[PDB]
RNA sequence: ACCCCUAUACCUUCUGCAUAAUGAAUUAACUAGAAAUAACUUUGCAAGGAGAGCCAAAGCUAAGACCCCCGAAACCAGACGA
RNA sequence: CCGAGCCUGGUGAUAGCUGGUUGUCCAAGAUAGAAUCUUAGUUCAACUUUAAAUUUGCCCACAGAACCCUCUAAAUCCCCUUGUAAAUUUAACUGUUAGUCCAAAGAGGAACAGCUCUUUGGACACUAGGAAAAAACCUUGUAGAGAGAGUAAAAAAUUUAACACCCAUAGUAGGCCUAAAAGCAGCCACCAAUUAAGAAAGCGUUCAAGCUCAACACCCACUACCUAAAAAAUCCCAAACAUAUAA
RNA sequence: CUCGGAGCAGAACCCAACCUCCGAGCAGUACAUGCUAAGACUUCACCAGUCAAAGCGAACUACUAUACUCAAUUGAUCCAAUAACUUGACCAACGGAACAAGUUACCCUAGGGAUAACAGCGCAAUCCUAUUCUAGAGUCCAUAUCAACAAUAGGGUUUACGACCUCGAUGUUGGAUCAGGACAUCCCGAUGGUGCAGCCGCUAUUAAAGGUUCGUUUGUUCAACGAUUAAAGUCCUACGUGAUCU
């Protein structure tokens, strides 16, 4: 959740290469 | 009128509030035999009552629930004690 | 949007000239409140109204005792600003069953557990 | 009624003018002016 | 700017009434008014706010 | 010759307001009170650990009390006398 | 009595009517809430109730208690009229 | 009185439309939507009312509720405690379902509307005081009598543009360009005489002259370096007041 | 005009506009997409729709195998077809009436200011004016005069917008008659500037006491034209005034 401190804990794309033909 | 200066001397900022002027009894028999209490008096006679025992039950209340909590504080450090003793070590210490 | 008010945890952090200026003490804070209402509660949301409903303040300026606990104060906090807090000043102490029916409240914050309606003779 | 921005300068509420009108910066004054003491 | 918030001899400010609920203000102010502090108003901006 | 279009506290287009010297002399002291109100928030007497439970035997009781009366409904009981008493409309002296 | 102070007729209709929206000169008389289905309440009797029928896994029988007025342009039938 | 006569009858035609709807008193009471040849209406929800059953309702401590994505929003949901007294269920129904302004987050229009459409909240369609009159802003609600009292909101502030004085020779009309360019059309340099004066800052001359500024001298000009107006059509619009202790 | 995704609606749910965008009225693979049954969800009602443990029967000891992949991929009742199983509408006005279009200024009735034309009111996009700015024009020269790109105010005369009062009626052009008022002054008065010699002009300040023509055509307001005049002003007054008239 947004308000909780464990906001953003499944954030993923942050660390994979943009790939966006 | 007059209302912030009547606080400032500990007194009710309406002058109708408690005070001689309002809570004494108006007249009396002239014999001298004392009037019965006015029914005015006597609603908040009873009224300030409910509000001081109200004072004391709150009071009561939190006291006993002070020590209710200091009991179980009391209690859960005894219960650490206990579970220290065990059977005596062995193997390689010995 | 109009919606309830989240007041900080800061506002309610009495700074050492708050004590000077209001004569609290932190480390022997007062029992009990004493919540008088002198604010109406018509021109306000109905989780106010509610909550005035809730402490005994339908009618305005008649005294109040609440006790000085988180759960009490939350509501305060809600309402503060339709209602005046007082400390509950006890300088004979609690009243007892003797003199249950001689007590009174001043407009200083203090009960007074004895009340002659005469002029002190000193 | 009017947005929330506006061309002009939309009439504040009472409640909120007072409140501005309360809030206005003071500029502390010395109890001797400056020009009057060497 | 900062000399002024910092010697205002006013004892009520904007940010301290709007961000307590003093008086039940934000019944009239805007969500916004919480990081604005008063020195915003539409498209305005008012630098005499402190 | 001075009108303002259409009503005056409302639209586009309104009558200014001013504030008076007592309309902020009038606020200031309702934000006095509030400030002193913020002061005595911040000393509750008890923590929320110990608050617990203090008062649940008083409002289960409390309830008690509401349940009872809730199923105390019932018709109220009738009497030959208030029937039989009805005769007496036509009560006439000898 | 007036002079002083206070006070923007009524009904209807509306988000809202002193409204320059509606109706009303006035008096007297006349002029507008009809009932089943269950349910509720109060009696009777009771695994039965009811003065053939009907209902019934506490029901059944009886009573009390709820449902307006005026107005079209029309349609049809049969007469009467150059 | 014929887009098809008149009279009688069917006929008390029908009308989601308009108007009207008769004694006294008190109490509760303003309500998301969905469907509809439906948005001038209805039915079901919702809200409201009555009776009844029995049990939690409201306010809420931690813990907890998403990645993708630019506003890392105000908040909400959940929720014991606590403060409170309501809530759900059962039985029986009606009415409301044509909405106004204000504050706030937005959308449409023109960052127009007393505009239009949603959301959060308030008020109005109920009382009283105040903003002049005043449905929507402010204060305040539970009802009676009094020729008592304390208060709430509650009155508009402001009035602005002076300014230096004095003085000026010279390498040289710098070079180049140019019909001509001489401090002042362009380009390059911007060195030097005199105690003091830029190979020229603003005017001017066809080009030159001519008038100033930056120099010296004199000498305490011993400067502010924050700003700006007005016009509509019946007749201005309370009268007035800068002075006696903030109530 | 029904259905689905996204924004508006940032975080439980919900949430509109003749709001901003993209789509759907299928296709493909299975043939246990067989039967049955706890507990739930639900598009704010209902109808409808959705997920499901266990169990029966299968499959299976390789098969992210057990209510297919997929977002929507759709239609109630009656009725009709059929031995049965089961099927049938772009009933798309998509909660669907079994099957019915125009026209009325020849019109009627019931209502509605809940809703348009008229005027008022709101608003000022449009229109009008002033000022600020100093590019440009005016031989030189920004400010005699004129003025771009922009800025800040004001006016409520135009065209629009809104739908607030009136539809148990607030009577429309233009003219006649009588005019009331505003000044943003056409003429007459008093002044400043000029690229003001004079005579005529241009521009600005001030001034609303007084005045502001007669005709041909056109229903005209206008406009064109003739002859004049010190001048033939701009606007408001329910587009002044029809219980005064046309
Ligand atoms: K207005
Ligand atoms: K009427
Ligand atoms: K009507
Ligand atoms: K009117
Ligand atoms: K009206
Ligand atoms: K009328
Ligand atoms: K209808
Ligand atoms: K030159
Ligand atoms: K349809
Ligand atoms: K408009
Ligand atoms: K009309
Ligand atoms: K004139
Ligand atoms: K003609
Ligand atoms: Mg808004
Ligand atoms: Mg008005
Ligand atoms: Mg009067
Ligand atoms: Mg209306
Ligand atoms: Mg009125
Ligand atoms: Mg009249
Ligand atoms: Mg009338
Ligand atoms: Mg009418
Ligand atoms: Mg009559
Ligand atoms: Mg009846
Ligand atoms: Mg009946
Ligand atoms: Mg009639
Ligand atoms: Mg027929
Ligand atoms: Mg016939
Ligand atoms: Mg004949
Ligand atoms: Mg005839
Ligand atoms: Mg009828
Ligand atoms: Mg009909
Ligand atoms: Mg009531
Ligand atoms: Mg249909
Ligand atoms: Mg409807
Ligand atoms: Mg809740
Ligand atoms: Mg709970
Ligand atoms: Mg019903
Ligand atoms: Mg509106
Ligand atoms: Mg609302
Ligand atoms: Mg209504
Ligand atoms: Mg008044
Ligand atoms: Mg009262
Ligand atoms: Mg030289
Ligand atoms: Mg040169
Ligand atoms: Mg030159
Ligand atoms: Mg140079
Ligand atoms: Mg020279
Ligand atoms: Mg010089
Ligand atoms: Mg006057
Ligand atoms: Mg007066
Ligand atoms: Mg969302
Ligand atoms: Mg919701
Ligand atoms: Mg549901
Ligand atoms: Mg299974
Ligand atoms: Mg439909
Ligand atoms: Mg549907
Ligand atoms: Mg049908
Ligand atoms: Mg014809
Ligand atoms: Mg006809
Ligand atoms: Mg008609
Ligand atoms: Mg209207
Ligand atoms: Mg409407
Ligand atoms: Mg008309
Ligand atoms: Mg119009
Ligand atoms: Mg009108
Ligand atoms: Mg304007
Ligand atoms: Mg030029
Ligand atoms: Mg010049
Ligand atoms: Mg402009
Ligand atoms: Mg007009
Ligand atoms: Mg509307
Ligand atoms: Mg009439
Ligand atoms: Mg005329
Ligand atoms: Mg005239
Ligand atoms: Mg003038
Ligand atoms: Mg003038
Ligand atoms: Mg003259
Ligand atoms: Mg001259
Ligand atoms: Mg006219
Ligand atoms: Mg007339
Ligand atoms: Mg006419």
């Amino acid at each position: 959740y947004k308000t909780k401190p464990t906001h953003g804990i499944g954030k993923y794309k942050h660390l994979i290469k943009a790939e966006e033909p | 009128a007059g209302g912030q200066w009547r606080l400032q001397q500990g007194l009710a900022a309406n002058p109708s509030g408690y005070g001689p002027l309002t809570e004494l009894p108006d007249w009396s028999y002239a014999d001298g035999r004392p009037a019965p209490p006015m029914k005015g008096q006597l609603r908040r006679k009873a009224e300030r009552e409910t509000f001081a025992r109200r004072v004391v039950l709150l009071s009561q209340e939190m006291d006993a629930g002070l020590q209710a909590w200091q009991l179980r504080q009391q209690k859960l450090q005894e219960e650490q004690r206990k579970q220290e003793n065990a059977l005596k070590p062995k193997g390689a210490s010995l | 949007k109009f919606t309830r008010s989240r007041i900080p945890e800061k506002v309610f952090q009495a700074s050492p000239e708050d004590h000077e200026k209001y004569g609290g003490d932190p480390q022997n804070p007062h029992k009990l409140h004493i919540v008088t209402r002198i604010k109406s509660t018509r021109r306000r949301p109905y989780w106010e109204k509610d909550i005035i409903k809730m402490l005994g303040l339908e009618k305005a300026h008649t005294p109040q005792v609440h006790k000085n606990i988180p759960s009490v104060n939350a509501k305060l906090k809600v309402v503060k600003h339709l209602i005046r807090i007082k400390p509950l000043k006890l300088p004979q102490g609690l009243p007892a069953e003797e003199n249950m029916s001689n007590t009174c409240l001043k407009s200083t914050g203090e009960l007074v557990v004895q009340w002659h309606l005469k002029p002190v003779e000193q | 009624g009017s947005k929330a921005v506006t061309r002009h300068r939309r009439v504040m509420h009472f409640q909120r003018q007072k409140l501005m009108a309360v809030t206005e910066y003071i500029p502390p004054k010395p109890a001797i002016h400056p020009s009057c003491l060497p | 700017q900062e000399e002024r918030e910092r010697n205002n001899q006013n004892p009520w400010t904007f940010e301290r009434i709007a961000t307590a609920n003093m008086l039940g203000i934000r019944k009239v102010l805007s969500p916004y008014d919480l990081t604005h502090k008063g020195k915003y108003w539409g498209k305005f901006y008012m630098p005499k706010r402190v | 010759r001075g009108r303002i279009p259409g009503r005056q506290w409302i639209g586009k287009h309104r009558r200014p307001r001013f504030v008076s010297l007592r309309a902020k002399q009038n606020m200031i002291r309702r934000l006095e009170i509030e400030a002193e109100n913020h002061y005595w928030l911040s000393m509750p007497y008890m923590t929320r650990e110990q608050e617990r439970g203090h008062a649940a035997v008083r409002r289960r009781e409390a309830f008690e009390a509401i349940k009872a009366a809730a199923t105390s409904k019932f018709p109220p009981h009738r009497f030959i006398a208030d029937q039989l008493d009805h005769l007496n409309v036509t009560k006439k002296w000898s």
